[PDB]
């Protein structure tokens, strides 16, 4: 429900996701890397599936980060996909991918994977 | 990388 | 190019893919499967890098599509990290990630992972 | 699933 | 150390892997789902980098389960790839990547990815 | 078709494979690297599951290389997930996953993710 | 499936 | 590293 997701959320390592979750399925807001002071924002943008779900089941999601702001640029691009988990202790667990930009020669090397939970702290 | 914990 | 982004894409799968990249780094756009059909459109958000890339890069981009429509809803969503090249065959080299809304007990498999080149073509 | 191919 | 990797390993699913670490860089061994009786064990085979790494650096290995056995055959095998870590806490932390067997038509769903880790219990 | 997995392989980077593929499920053979070389040949080890198959499916199969041999320590591993179709033209198509050991703080991006098809040709 | 947890 | 192309 966009209630649920919209707020304040940190991962493990120590970075910070503000989203707000639209009627319309959009989802807006800031990246934030662990720690580091103020100029470590980055836009977000991405979308969930607003479900009918009134199976206990997740509400799957997805967002992009390109890592270019008015400090840097790193030429890269994280995208992360999972499912937001509600409850008293809500969760949303992603799996992502970070591309950066290559030459033809290391594009077999441009991309990792991860995964990171993130835990709501404030609305 | 702005994905990663702090540094040392 | 730079806009070269902009246009009209597809894949070998028959999707279509039409995006309007914004000059600071926004991506929006409808993503259309199977058949082309009237409303097997959905709405598509993302990001790409904007550098300058000496050395002859492509540029790193991605996006979501949540697959829900005032016609069918999925539970899924799937997001694609890629990076653009351009020239006089343009192509999105990307990976993606479809995740599916389960119950815990299901959370194991709730995530598929395929890759995707689109052309212009 | 809308992000396979068709159904024909 | 092949010492340290070889031993008795559960994940948080409840599944069992038995490994036994070569000198030779081999990893062979067994694989049993998550609880559910006996014949619930797949043999395993993988590799590990055998590693001059005194930086406090994890070994990498991977290790590969085709899912048939005697009484099952699910047409899908998983390849696990991480890191060991040891300590008096060792883990195998990984990503894995489960392919099962599918008609022209339906591949581009066939590969699941997700991440287990697993924790030492027995040598 | 069945041991027709049995063979020489190459990818689209240049990379060659020869395995053996043993009747109850084994995948052992070398993986050889860049120029061919001489011992950019390292071991490689797998599984791959024999079943009927009617509906005319590919063979799940997956196979791990450790980046080390008597000349060189990569510090790393590649395991590659996918399936094997015969015919006319067979091939392997598979996504991999390449992981560093690294120390902590660099865990999170331990790990590359990859696609490769690889043919008899 | 042999990959996930106990069933229900 | 030996897994991609060569360094040519």
């Amino acid at each position: 429900a966009e209630a649920g997701i919209t707020g304040t959320w940190y991962n493990q390592l120590g970075s910070t996701f503000i989203v707000t979750a639209g009627a319309d399925g959009a989802l807006t807001g800031t990246y934030e890397s662990a720690v580091g002071n103020a100029e470590s924002r980055y836009v977000l943008t991405g979308r969930y599936d607003s479900a009918p779900a009134t199976d206990g089941s997740g509400t799957a999601l997805g967002w992009t980060v390109a890592w270019k702001n008015n400090y840097r640029n790193a030429h890269s691009a994280t995208t992360w996909s999972g499912q937001y988990v509600g409850g008293a202790e809500a969760r949303i667990n992603t799996q992502w991918l970070l591309t950066s930009g290559t030459t033809e020669a290391n594009a077999w090397k441009s991309t990792l994977v991860g995964h990171d939970t993130f835990t709501k702290v404030k609305p | 990388h702005p994905q990663g914990p702090p540094c040392k």
